[PDB]
């Protein structure tokens, strides 16, 4: 299965589409309370 | 970092794998014989 | 001299008094595709098009609508004819549509994030004032 | 555009084309210049396809204007295919494709014959082109994925780089 | 061109190993 | 596994060692991040409610491990209730005119959609930046 | 908790519901189609990057270099769907580039054979008459144009004039009434849901008397034979055949 | 074993466990309802398909043979769960149906709540409303008592409310929200009443004839909801000890329900848990969320 | 997936849009294809998007952005001015295409959260850039260029213009210049240069007014504080001599055994200790 997918990868060039929305969660690092508006994350 | 450059020989060709059949000597009968 | 008019069958009855407003908008037409491209930018080079076309079809669609003084027989030879426009009489006819722009301010796929342009949004939304020109279509608040 | 776009992208300033898409030199050429400027077969190719296309819509063109009548286009387009390797040089760089210009060559002969049968003579106007204008598209039917890929690759080699390695 | 003369062209620093040699450091020609 | 397993607290000291920054669990040097599910709608809700009014509910999971708060300059939350953009608003107020023609029958006369606004059509700057301008001409020299 | 404010909330309640869960954005919604634009917008852009030499495009000339490689597709789709000599005009739907790099003609030419046939049929017709009857055929020059001499703007020379009659031919209206209403139009008849399908324009119907008339057009370029047997050993049978045994039928192939 | 399910292309609402524990069935905003085998490989199903709006609620039957669906195509459908046929299509509110149950023991009943503010009571037999009950807030969930006689309903005024069938009057009130109700759910024993609300709090009621008259039985903590407003559903373990409710923070919280202890803290989701389920023999619990992903965790 | 950044470009919305190409741009460093991320940070603001790759951060620790660091928000020869210089990387051609060639296998076999060898190196800081450290997030960063019609006089947008009407920065000062290379490497960076003439200023380290003494004056005590928080703050240092107290003008003299741990106490001490969550000021005599 692995290689597979490598392979489709590869074989991409050969064969010249994608419509995925996908949202994240984020943990900053810096925090401070002033930093954001004032959230211990964002979504993105 | 994979080009965009291409070439004739690399198409396509032959892309089924003949598999041995039973009386061309499928590995099954070569495993019983004597 | 006019479009040079495909259809080759005589217009309908009712062609004489919408002719000579069709005649001036096209004249318009072809001056605004002449005009030219200097301090202009570039997305502002194709608006004027954009505009006349709406005045266009707008006319046509508002005089057998509205004033109801056009047979359909003359309407739809304006419109395959070409001086108006299908699709976006299509839209006009919706509830929340009447005051459309373009048929690509609403198409979803051109934006980078599959929306409508702002040029749709309600100015009570907005809530600032703030000034908008649509890139597309040059719109200010369609709706 | 396409064409002078890529003569402009290599600084190939001493070369020239005109519009009706025949690649000339300005000056008589210096040794470094000529390796520097030839095009391969897939320039070529491209510049000949172009150039018949340009002898059809021109035609086309002039019945527009009023510059010649509707048999007389029809005289012309069937001239244009029939004689392809006449007015292009397509061949030169694809020789296969003589095996359109026989055809084409046969169908004029076929045609010409049953068409000036009775008291229509040997002179110039027939129009059927129909024939002859199929012939060129099964050629263009197979030849598009043909320069597709070879475009494909001297675009790659012009913005990518010639992979530099003896691969 | 400068790949020479300006900065040391490619860099290896050596690796470090149970001894210090934050200290060391050498003298002008 | 149960609660008592999964969450018990992880063991007495914590070692200064690691940097307000190293302390933070990670994924990615930056912070941690992972994907979420969240309905496009709902999305688009407190983006706009956001942006328009500055006032948006917060998303976090683990703030507290409960959460009680809104996440905004908040002037407007308390005042505008949590009015969402696609919701209609309770009061309507200043709105502005723009000149329009919209017949059609009139040409140059039309305005459609194209309509200009009618309100809207510094000289002690207007030197500032001149003289800036003009350093950076002689700076060029 | 006061009325006031329980009234509010379920305003909002309601506004929040019905937006989520709205009928558009239901599940599988795909939205919309790309409905066409003025042909001027084309035409314009066209005009303005008439060469991409100008200082202010730059980033075209990137994009427009980078297109070359469909190029001959799109040739392909403009050769395929010349009009026809009958045709004063045809009009085609076309897909351009937003950057008016490239533009393709979306289409494809299908035509009722027998319609087809027969039209051709009378252009058989009308070509032999007219080269019997010009004293002169003068035969247009080739390349049309010169090499300096640059590409016509339509919109300039060509949109403005007229058609100049095409090749046509005079149907009998009494014999031939059945096809001659239709005959000479583009796709005769795609707006009838009575003898095609329908716009995707497949699929014809007509009734006999139609066919008997498109027949009779169609003669000059049909075969007179009803029978098989004329083709006895000129079939792809016996061509076969002789190629295996390398022989030659007298006057068939080698 | 955990066991990850998929399928659900877009967010799941709700998911239930057949009352003979052999099968599940799930829905969502997609709105297919797939039903899966609960051992063997897990496999997927029959795909229930007829809903225009998405599936807001199922339940079983107590005999495991109907499967009742309020989408919000203000339709209730009623499903066979052996064949995967539709029956009948409960047409009556002018909005959105929120919730749905049908009553167990007595002749067939089910009762909705929707956006229109009404509460109605059905026949399935009669193809037409039996009762109304006009609130005047959007009602969000609904379930019967054992005894068939009271409606139990929740709605957006933070107000737990019972109807009595008889008398048609408002019985009771259920003051201890501080926000809208968004699930709720009878004790096996007909003895207990959960609820879920914005407001965080998970709240057991007592329902009796004899009632101290307070009933604010217990209360627990650990349940977050946020920005996603997403409805929130609640479930009794088979045998009344314990006690889960989903949560918007991607964790499934399970509690005692007597010391108040957090049993279980379970992640794995990306988003939201709508719906909690407990198999009704072993300690099995199915998590639905808008991750569009289900887990079969085992206590 | 996902960019590596500061609080302060990513903006100030906790709700954000962000878009993503493959291979977008090449880094203007290490001169590679890379993802690229755009968004929009705020209202006014300015569509920010990823200026080097991700690699070339986490070699150096710092936004892409910004190329701030990721703590401290201070340009990379400060923190290199703080702690380590010796860090380095070529800057010549192939080299840098090499060295950066290895550190990108060697980056690809850590534990993926750490700045490589630098972390090593990270964790000891606070000498004085803490105090140097900026604190809030600064958004006059993401605000529009300065419209180049307008700043001639013309702008024919009017309001509309997205670009900024103002007056631009004289060219004079020497901070105009700017490059990226330059700022990433650390080289004449005037940004990082004033910091440094900002740094010297602090009031702090000199000391040293008269020999052997370990006394200490106190400004700032205040009448809630007991000794009892002086001793059990100072133990750590060393052997006490002894502590004088004055209430009346709530300053406090300390001494101890060696003038060195006195210095100590100050550097440690100077405007940073607080206890009581009231300010514990010091002074010499
Ligand atoms: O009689 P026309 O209408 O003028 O046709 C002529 C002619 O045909 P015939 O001589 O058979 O009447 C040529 O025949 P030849 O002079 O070569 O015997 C033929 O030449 P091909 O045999 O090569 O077809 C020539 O074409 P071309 O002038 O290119 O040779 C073609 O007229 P077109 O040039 O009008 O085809
Ligand atoms: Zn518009
Ligand atoms: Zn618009
Ligand atoms: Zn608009
Ligand atoms: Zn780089
Ligand atoms: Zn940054
Ligand atoms: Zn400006």
């Amino acid at each position: 299965v692995a290689l597979e997918k490598s392979v489709s990868q590869k074989v991409a060039a050969a064969m010249p589409k994608l419509a995925p929305a996908q949202y994240i969660r984020y943990t900053p690092s810096q925090q401070g309370v002033a930093f954001n508006s004032g959230a211990k994350q964002r979504v993105i | 970092q994979l080009s965009k450059q291409y070439s004739s020989r690399d198409l396509p060709s032959h892309t089924k794998i003949k598999y041995r059949q039973t009386t061309q000597d499928a590995p099954e009968e070569v495993r019983n014989r004597d | 001299m006019p479009k040079v008019k495909r259809s080759r069958k005589a217009p309908p009855d009712g062609w004489e008094l919408i002719e000579p407003t069709l005649d001036e908008l096209d004249q318009k037409m072809r001056e605004a595709e002449t005009e030219p491209h200097e301090g202009k930018r570039k997305v502002e080079s194709l608006w004027p098009i954009f505009r006349i076309h709406h005045q266009k079809t707008r006319y046509i669609f508002d005089l057998f609508y509205k004033r109801k003084a056009i047979s359909r027989e003359l309407y739809e030879y304006c419109i395959k004819e070409g001086y108006a426009d299908k699709n976006l009489i299509a839209k006009w006819k919706k509830q929340g549509y009447e005051n459309l722009c373009c048929l690509r301010c609403i198409q979803t796929r051109d934006t980078n994030f599959g929306t409508n342009c702002i040029c749709r949004v309600p100015k009570s939304k907005l809530e600032v004032g703030r000034i908008i020109e649509c890139t597309h279509c040059g719109c200010r608040g369609c709706s | 555009n396409m064409l002078n776009l890529l003569i402009h992208r290599k600084n190939l300033n001493y070369l020239h084309l005109d519009y009706n898409f025949n690649l000339k030199p300005v000056k008589t050429l210096t040794t470094k210049e000529r390796k520097k400027s030839r095009f391969g077969n897939a320039f070529h190719l491209c510049r000949e396809v172009l150039r018949l296309t340009k002898l059809v819509v021109d035609s086309h063109v002039q019945y527009r204007l009023g510059n010649v009548d509707a048999f007389q286009l029809a005289d012309g387009l069937q001239y244009i295919f029939a004689h392809v390797g006449q007015l292009t040089g397509m061949y030169r760089y694809k020789y296969k494709l003589m095996r359109q210009i026989r055809m084409c060559k046969d169908l004029k002969h076929l045609i010409y014959y049953r068409f000036n049968t009775g008291p229509v003579g040997k002179g110039p106007g027939c129009g059927f082109w129909a024939a002859g204008w199929r012939v060129w598209l099964f050629f263009m039917r197979g030849i598009t994925p043909l320069l597709e890929r070879w475009l494909g690759n001297l675009l790659a080699r012009q913005f990518e780089g010639r992979h530099s390695k003896g691969v | 061109g400068v790949d020479y003369n300006a900065e040391i062209p490619f860099e290896k620093k050596p690796a470090l190993g149970f001894y210090d040699t934050s200290e060391e450091n050498y003298q002008a020609l | 596994p149960t609660y008592e397993t999964m969450f018990a607290p992880e063991f007495g000291p914590e070692n200064p060692f690691r940097t307000q920054q190293m302390a933070a669990p990670r994924n990615m040097l930056s912070g941690y991040a992972e994907p979420a599910h969240i309905n496009d709608f709902m999305f688009e809700q407190q983006r706009r409610t956001f942006a328009t009014y500055g006032y948006a509910l917060d998303p976090s999971l683990d703030n507290h491990q409960v959460s009680a708060k809104y996440i905004g300059s908040v002037e407007e939350a308390e005042k505008n209730q949590g009015l969402t953009v696609f919701e209609t608003g309770q009061k309507k107020t200043e709105k502005r005119k723009k000149f329009k023609e919209n017949d059609a029958s009139n040409i140059d006369g039309f305005l459609g959609p194209w309509a200009k606004y009618v309100d809207e059509k510094s000289e002690e700057e207007q030197k500032e930046l001149d003289e800036i301008t003009a350093k950076r001409q002689k700076k060029g020299k | 908790m006061s009325e006031e404010k329980l009234q509010e909330k379920a305003r909002k309640w309601q506004q929040l519901q019905a937006k989520r869960y709205a009928e558009k954005r239901k599940f599988g919604f795909v939205d919309a189609q790309k409905e066409d634009m003025p042909p001027e917008h084309v035409r314009k852009i066209i005009r303005d990057h008439g060469d991409m030499t100008n200082r202010k495009f730059r980033h075209d000339k990137r994009v427009y270099l980078g297109a070359l490689k469909y190029m001959p597709h799109a040739v392909l789709k403009l050769l395929e769907n010349m009009p026809m000599p009958w045709e004063q005009i045809r009009d085609v739907p076309v897909l351009y580039h937003i950057t008016g790099a490239i533009s393709f003609v979306n289409e494809i030419p299908w035509v009722i054979e027998p319609v087809y046939i027969s039209q051709w049929g009378s252009m058989w017709i009308m070509m032999r008459r007219e080269k019997r009857d010009r004293r002169h055929f003068k035969r247009m020059r080739f390349p049309p144009f010169d090499d300096e001499e640059p590409p016509l703007d339509y919109a300039d020379n060509i949109l403005d004039v007229e058609p100049l009659e095409a090749i046509q031919l005079e149907l009998d209206p009494e014999e031939d009434a059945p096809v001659l209403d239709w005959f000479y139009d583009h796709q005769p008849l795609r707006d009838s849901r009575k003898y095609v399908n329908g716009s995707t324009y497949q699929r014809w119907q007509f009734t006999l008397p139609m066919m008997s008339t498109l027949y009779r057009l169609a003669n000059q370029l049909l075969t007179d034979l009803v029978d098989d047997n004329y083709f006895y050993l000129f079939d792809l049978k016996a061509f076969f055949t002789s190629k295996a045994l390398n022989m030659a039928i007298p006057g068939g192939p080698k | 074993p955990i066991m990850l399910l998929s399928g659900h292309e877009g967010e799941v609402y709700c998911c239930k466990f057949h009352p003979n524990g052999s099968t599940l069935a799930s829905a969502g905003f997609d709105r297919l309802i797939l039903l899966w085998n609960v051992y063997g490989d897990c496999d997927n199903y029959a795909t229930l398909k007829g809903h225009s709006g998405a599936v807001m609620e199922l339940h079983y039957n107590t005999d495991g043979s109907m499967l009742f669906s309020a989408s919000t195509d203000k339709t209730v459908a009623v499903w066979d769960s052996e064949t995967g046929e539709r029956v009948k299509r409960l047409k009556g509110h002018t909005s959105f149906v929120n919730s749905c149950y049908p009553a167990r023991r007595g002749p067939q009943l089910v009762c909705t709540g929707s956006d229109d503010g009404t509460v109605k009571l059905w026949d399935i037999r009669k193809k037409a409303a039996i009762q109304t009950f006009q609130n005047t807030y959007q009602v969000l969930a609904v379930t019967f008592n054992d005894t068939s006689d009271q409606i139990i309903s929740g709605g957006i005024d933070n107000d737990i409310k019972v109807w009595d069938l008889r008398q048609n009057k408002l019985t009771y009130t259920m003051r201890g929200h501080a926000d809208s109700v968004t699930g709720l759910s009878l004790s096996s024993e007909g003895s207990y009443l959960l609820s879920n609300a914005m407001d965080n709090t998970v709240r057991v009621w007592d329902v009796r004839p004899f009632a101290p008259k307070e009933r604010c039985v217990k209360i627990f903590q650990g349940n977050v909801h946020n920005f996603e407003k997403n409805l929130l559903r609640c479930s009794w373990s088979p045998d009344g000890s314990k006690i889960a409710a989903g949560s918007a923070d991607r964790f499934v919280y399970v509690w005692d329900t007597t010391s108040r202890r957090i049993l279980y803290k379970l992640p794995g989701h990306a988003g939201s848990i709508n719906e909690v389920a407990f198999h009704p023999d072993e300690p099995i619990i199915i998590s639905a969320s808008s991750d569009k992903r289900l887990y079969m965790g085992e206590i | 997936d996902f960019p590596i950044l500061c609080q302060t470009c990513l903006g100030e919305n906790p709700y954000i849009r962000m878009t993503k190409e493959k291979y977008g741009k090449e880094c203007k460093i290490c001169a590679r294809p890379f993802t690229v991320f755009r968004w929009c940070p705020g209202v006014r603001m300015r569509f920010k998007k990823t200026e080097v790759c991700q690699t070339c951060s986490k070699l150096k620790n710092v936004c892409q952005t910004c190329l701030l660091d990721l703590e401290y928000g201070l340009p990379i020869q400060v923190r290199d001015a703080g702690l380590s210089f010796k860090d380095d990387m070529p800057k010549s051609d192939v080299n840098k295409e090499y060295y950066t060639q290895n550190m990108e296998r060697e980056i690809s076999n850590s534990d993926g959260t750490r700045p490589v060898g630098m972390l090593g190196k990270a964790t000891s800081t606070s000498d004085m850039l803490l105090k140097l450290a900026r604190t809030t997030p600064y958004y006059k960063r993401n605000r529009p260029h300065i419209c180049s019609f307008w700043v001639k006089g013309e702008c024919k947008r009017g309001e509309e213009c997205p670009y900024r009407h103002e007056k631009p920065t004289d060219p004079d000062d020497p901070l105009a210049d700017q490059n990226i290379k330059d700022r990433y490497y650390g080289i004449n960076d005037p940004v990082a240069d004033k910091l440094l003439k900002r740094a010297s200023t602090m009031p702090r380290l000199d000391p040293p007014e008269d020999k052997t003494i370990t006394t200490l004056y106190v400004g700032g005590l205040g009448d809630t504080i007991t000794e009892t928080d002086l001793r059990n703050h100072f133990y750590q240092f060393g052997e006490i001599r002894t502590i004088t107290v004055v209430q009346r003008q709530q300053c406090a003299f300390i001494q101890f055994a060696t003038r060195q741990a006195a210095e100590v106490a100050a550097e440690k001490s100077f405007n940073k200790l607080i206890v009581n969550g009231r300010r514990l000021n010091v002074k010499w005599g």
